[PDB]
């Protein structure tokens, strides 16, 4: 787990980040860079290519709410499986999204903040962030059956 | 790359499986949906209990495919090249899910390969099933 | 996690393995199938073939030992962390084997299993069993650092 | 299959690397060793701390190799074909780790490339990474 240097690491960070901003460029990298994950967002328009996915309103506007529930949850560090009990269930029975998605977007979660922050995205901060992303993706595969 | 062993092993197995390979595609696909639940998010509208006519009927779908691959182990790529088009276009399955099926498919054929299932045939089968799986998501990007 | 009616397959099932055996059927099955694991037993002899892999004697007193130490593991299911914590520092530490190989050997424990068993070894007993393999090789991957 | 658009984009970033990549082939293996611990049990004999000599000759290491590819981006097997048979036949890293490495190759070069890492080059760069991957581990059986 998190120790407390590295949750203030995480939460230093995170209170300079424009979530809006991230969770668009975050999703808008996710279809790009693994195409057939945008076959849970056929009805958000062009995605032919990869500028038409970046700079689609319909992607960005989801990035955005998508990090907005990932930034709450940071804010629950000691507690991710319980803050997103909610989120989990929904994807899993309404949604039907196969958890390993969840690991990718945090993976690409980190080069996105890595691409942002330049040499402020250190070794030891990047350490803290794999926890966190594995945190909140294993968070979100708890309630799957 | 599967070697002249690797092929002999995998062909002299499969011919084993003979008129059953429909029953244990099915059989696979039961054993993975209740080993690794995840992996039924693929199949969110199918009628997934113990017996179904679904899982039977899909599960000769994924014989009959492995079959082919068989009978044409030395030109895979070609004779998988539309079911390839069709995971990396439409099901896009993410790549973590064929390790899944071809466990499952190991302990089917395990189960039921008293004679045959060697260690030697076991390793050939499980190249055989990591080469299927990398053919039909070669087409992904 | 195992519910009550999983652990009494499993025991059930365990209570007519013959642990020594199997021990030396499922690492010599890992060194053939996954023939870079050999990379930890360099001073075990030949391991050139199948055969050579299978009935060497060092090989097989090996199993034994593996299998032991997880045939105890499944006398304590609730808790295999504290049950392999020295064993997990002993690979770390020592022996410096990659945590995934613990689940290498699991899914070919499951298979080997399956081998002996035939039918028995039901669609809902592997699903149990792949719960423990999963859980063992957790434990065993828990003190590294 | 690496596109003429991905080898066209890997050339032009890691030229922009040019001098630094020995550089950033040692932080690519320190942010690996910080981020996934189980990857040090390959370098028991080891100083892993921040600076080591070791480390850095290793990101050279590392980095040259990848130049290689970079150049030999056509025919990666056979410019790659002695350093294959090290890993296949040597080294035997599991095959998981390389997914670890080339990610903090990916966030590397990230924090180091603001301007050339777009969404296509990050793309075509993690492909290729993938694809150097692929035939690393190609002779492992
Ligand atoms: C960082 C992890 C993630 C979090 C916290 C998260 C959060 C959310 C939230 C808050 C919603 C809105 C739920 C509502 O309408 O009440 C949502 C919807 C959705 N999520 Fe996730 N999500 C995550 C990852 C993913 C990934 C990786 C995918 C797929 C590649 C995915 C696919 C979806 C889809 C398809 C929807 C609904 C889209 C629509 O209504 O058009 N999510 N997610
Ligand atoms: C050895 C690997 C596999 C083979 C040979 C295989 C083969 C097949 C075949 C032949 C089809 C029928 C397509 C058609 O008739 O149009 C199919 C469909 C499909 N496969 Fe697989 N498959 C494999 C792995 C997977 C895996 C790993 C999953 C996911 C866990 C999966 C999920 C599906 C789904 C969702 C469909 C369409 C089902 C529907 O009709 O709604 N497949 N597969
Ligand atoms: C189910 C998981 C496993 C268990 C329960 C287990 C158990 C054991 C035990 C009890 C010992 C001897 C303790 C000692 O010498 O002090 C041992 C030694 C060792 N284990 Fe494991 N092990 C497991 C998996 C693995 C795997 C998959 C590998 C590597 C492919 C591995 C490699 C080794 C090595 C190299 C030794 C030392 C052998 C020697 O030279 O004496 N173990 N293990
Ligand atoms: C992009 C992928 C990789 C490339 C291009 C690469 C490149 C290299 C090169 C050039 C060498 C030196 C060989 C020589 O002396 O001629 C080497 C050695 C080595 N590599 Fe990597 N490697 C890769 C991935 C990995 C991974 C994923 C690991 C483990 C996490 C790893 C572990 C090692 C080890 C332990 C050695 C020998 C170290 C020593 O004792 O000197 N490599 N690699
Ligand atoms: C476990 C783990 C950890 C960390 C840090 C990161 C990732 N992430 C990934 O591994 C990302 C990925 C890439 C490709 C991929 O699959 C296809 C498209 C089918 C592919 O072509 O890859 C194979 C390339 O081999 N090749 O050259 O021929 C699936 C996932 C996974
Ligand atoms: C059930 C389950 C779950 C997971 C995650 C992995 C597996 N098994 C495997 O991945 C087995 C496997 C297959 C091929 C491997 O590597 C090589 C390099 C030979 C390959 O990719 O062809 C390495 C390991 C099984
Ligand atoms: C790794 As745990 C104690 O959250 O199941």
């Amino acid at each position: 787990h998190l120790t407390p240097e590295e949750k203030s690491a995480v939460t230093a960070l995170w209170g300079k980040v424009n979530v809006d901003e991230v969770g668009g460029e975050a999703l808008g990298r996710l279809l790009v860079v693994y195409p057939w994950t945008q076959r849970f967002f056929e009805s958000f328009g062009d995605l032919s290519t990869p500028d038409a996915v970046m700079g689609n309103p319909k992607v960005k506007a989801h990035g955005k709410k998508v990090l907005g529930a990932f930034s709450d949850g940071l804010a629950h560090l000691d507690n991710l499986k319980g803050t997103f009990a909610t989120l989990s269930e929904l994807h899993c029975d309404k949604l039907h999204v196969d958890p390993e998605n969840f690991r990718l977007l945090g993976n690409v979660l980190v080069c996105v903040l890595a691409h942002h922050f330049g040499k402020e995205f250190t070794p030891p901060v990047q350490a803290a962030y794999q926890k966190v992303v594995a945190g909140v993706a294993n968070a979100l595969a708890h309630k799957y059956h | 790359v599967l070697s002249p062993a690797d092929k002999t092993n995998v062909k002299a197995a499969w011919g084993k499986v003979g008129a059953h390979a429909g029953e244990y595609g099915a059989e696979a696909l039961e054993r993975m949906f209740l080993s690794f639940p995840t992996t039924k998010t693929y199949f969110p509208h199918f009628d997934l209990s113990h017996g179904s006519a679904q899982v039977k009927g899909h599960g000769k779908k994924v014989a009959d495919a492995l079959t082919n691959a068989v009978a044409h182990v030395d030109d895979m790529p070609n004779a998988l090249s539309a079911l390839s088009d069709l995971h990396a276009h439409k099901l896009r399955v993410d790549p973590v899910n064929f390790k899944l099926l071809s466990h499952c498919l190991l302990v089917t054929l395990a189960a039921h390969l008293p004679a045959e299932f060697t260690p030697a045939v076991h390793a050939s089968l499980d190249k055989f099933l990591a080469s299927v799986s990398t053919v039909l998501t070669s087409k992904y990007r």
